[PDB]
């Protein structure tokens, strides 16, 4: 999370590493728990919470295909509708914050398609390819 | 310093080129080139920033290009909305800008 | 889940995708919980055993070296033990859920060898190869 | 858990899949909850750390580009200073605890590392590759 | 309209061959040619039903090849219960089963 | 049987280098020789224990070789903690070690 968000989203893409780590757990110096009665449940809650959205995010990659790779392309082609915004405009204009704002509305069938696009390709194509 | 056509015409439908040229130390090998449109008396208009790319919301009719001892602006598709003065200037990323003489497109 | 379980294989095998989207969790509109003492304990066993059984089928899919794919081809040659049937008798003549069904007994030896041939190809052998 | 940690890391490099399998979960004959109340809480408690673990070692292993295999290769080369100890001085005269505790106090910088630098090399190169 | 071989006969442990061929609209090309073992007054069987696919159970003795003018199915390691007639059909996908005029394997 | 040079001299910062030679049976083709820093009337310590391959902790101005004929051991940058006597050995993983006659460096 040390990653300043006021930046350009160029220069996050730099960042994305700490924030990556910070993710998965805080660093290490897990918790003693002497499980107070009817207490701490608040508390399995929220690792329970916590590990719901890390698999969440990691059910999105591994369905793209990039289940090992924090930075992965993919083969889904750019609408135009989503944002006519140009390369310098997004990435040396915009901070991710304010992307994924505009983005928002399309981000659920951008995921869609993104999981069905990447998905064929890297299976039925590789299929029928490995079949000959 | 910099230099451009003293004026030029078109019609309807057309595509107007402008002109943008001047010494080695102002106009040559890749300092970037923009162009704006600026009606006189009121407030100017960024057209196209870098030498091949254009402004967000511009109409593609735009085009920009530049060789090694000149710049070019052309209007493809000329409506009457494209008769003012058409101004250049020579950048870098720190050093500052430097206008150009300007060019009355017609029609 | 929407994909029908009645139709053979060939044609599961296309609906894969609404089925592997439904299995993470709902589509959305996660759940505002007021924590009622004593109450929502068995919400919380639910939402575990579901991320348990994402769990079990992600750590399958990791140990065979598939961890981002939905198809993926594997080295283990077919055991004519555990079914004499051809292609076009189980791709054009049972379902998903037959199928299952019949090498359900031998399904455990099978995720073993899978897991052992799979791995030990990528691993030892590709350590061996880039060793020279 | 059937391999012994008593021979050496390079007979135990064979015995890794039986461990990697015992790790996720016990093998089949999943529990049966009446839910006691008051009780059950310390096995759902229990439930949540053994996927906790689970999950922070297949962080370890996505964000090291390894989230499909057992071995992987990484491109960090070794710090003399972590140990000047040989190739057969450790692969034929240690054993997997005695190496661990020997490498424990850099583990962390080693982990950091190995995420920085296999990160790097599979996204940023490889966009900058495909950029062209 | 599809001919056959009009009869043939073997001995043990031979490899005995029936041909079942006709004009292009009924055997030529790839229209598929399935073979029954069909005994006379009894129900018939799936011996062959892709050119060259067999059915379940079948012994894999039975073998079955197709050129671009006649279909041919052969028997081998031959056995007393292969002394039947056998029949040959000429199908597509959606097109209707064109049955042949069999043939009787002797021995 | 194994025989080396008798004796050998050096100097400051120079580089000595002994050798080791048997029959075929003995000292040929791949069969592992060790060298063993040994002073007289003390403890021997390890040197090189595989043909090309050291024992933790030594200086690394040590240095092992083996032809088809003979095996070399050369000390770099010698220091007066050097001027002992030097012994190699022949074994295989099973076969018992068979030493040599050894080989006082002077300086
Ligand atoms: C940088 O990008 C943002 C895109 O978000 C541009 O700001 C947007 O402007 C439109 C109207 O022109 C608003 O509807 C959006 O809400 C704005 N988004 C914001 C403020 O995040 C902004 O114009 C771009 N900068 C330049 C110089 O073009
Ligand atoms: C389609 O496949 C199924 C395989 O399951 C075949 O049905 C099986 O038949 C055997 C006996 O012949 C039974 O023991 C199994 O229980 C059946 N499985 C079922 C019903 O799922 C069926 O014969 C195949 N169809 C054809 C035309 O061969
Ligand atoms: C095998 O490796 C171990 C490395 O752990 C060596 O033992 C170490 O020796 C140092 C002192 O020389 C101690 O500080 C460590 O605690 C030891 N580690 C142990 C015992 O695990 C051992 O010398 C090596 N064997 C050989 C023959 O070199
Ligand atoms: C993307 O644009 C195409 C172009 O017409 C359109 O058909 C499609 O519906 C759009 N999809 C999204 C998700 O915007
Ligand atoms: C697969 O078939 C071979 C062939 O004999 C046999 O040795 C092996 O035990 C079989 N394995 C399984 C899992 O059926
Ligand atoms: C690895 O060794 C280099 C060599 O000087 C050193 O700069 C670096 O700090 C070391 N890193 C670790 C993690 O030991």
């Amino acid at each position: 999370f040390l990653g300043a968000a006021g930046s350009t989203m160029g220069a996050a893409s730099m960042t994305l590493t700490v924030q990556a780590r910070n993710l998965l757990s805080g660093i290490v110096q897990q918790q003693h728990l002497l499980q107070d009665t009817h207490w701490g449940i608040k508390q399995l809650q929220a690792r329970v919470l916590a590990v719901e959205h890390y698999l969440k995010d990691q059910k999105f990659l591994g369905l793209w295909g990039c289940s090992g790779k924090i930075i992965c392309c993919t083969a889904v082609p750019w609408n135009s509708t989503w944002s006519n915004k140009s390369y310098e405009e997004i990435w040396n204009n915009m901070t991710w914050i304010e992307w994924e704002r505009e983005i928002s509305n399309y981000t659920s069938q951008i995921y869609e398609i993104l999981t069905e696009s990447q998905n064929q390709q890297d299976r039925n194509e590789k299929d029928l390819l490995e079949l000959d | 310093v910099l230099t451009q056509s003293a004026s030029v015409s078109g019609s309807l439908g057309q595509s107007v080129t402008i002109s943008c040229t001047g010494p080695n130390s102002v106009c040559c090998s890749h300092k970037s080139i923009s162009w704006y449109q600026w009606p006189p008396g009121r407030a100017p208009t960024l057209i196209i920033y870098e030498d091949n790319e254009r402004a967000p919301g511009i109409s593609p009719r735009f085009s920009g290009y530049k060789s090694y001892w000149s710049a070019y602006l052309t209007i493809s598709d000329l409506r009457p909305e494209d008769e003012t003065t058409y101004y250049c200037c020579s950048y870098t990323h720190n050093s500052g800008c430097v206008f150009g003489t300007g060019t009355k497109v017609s029609v």
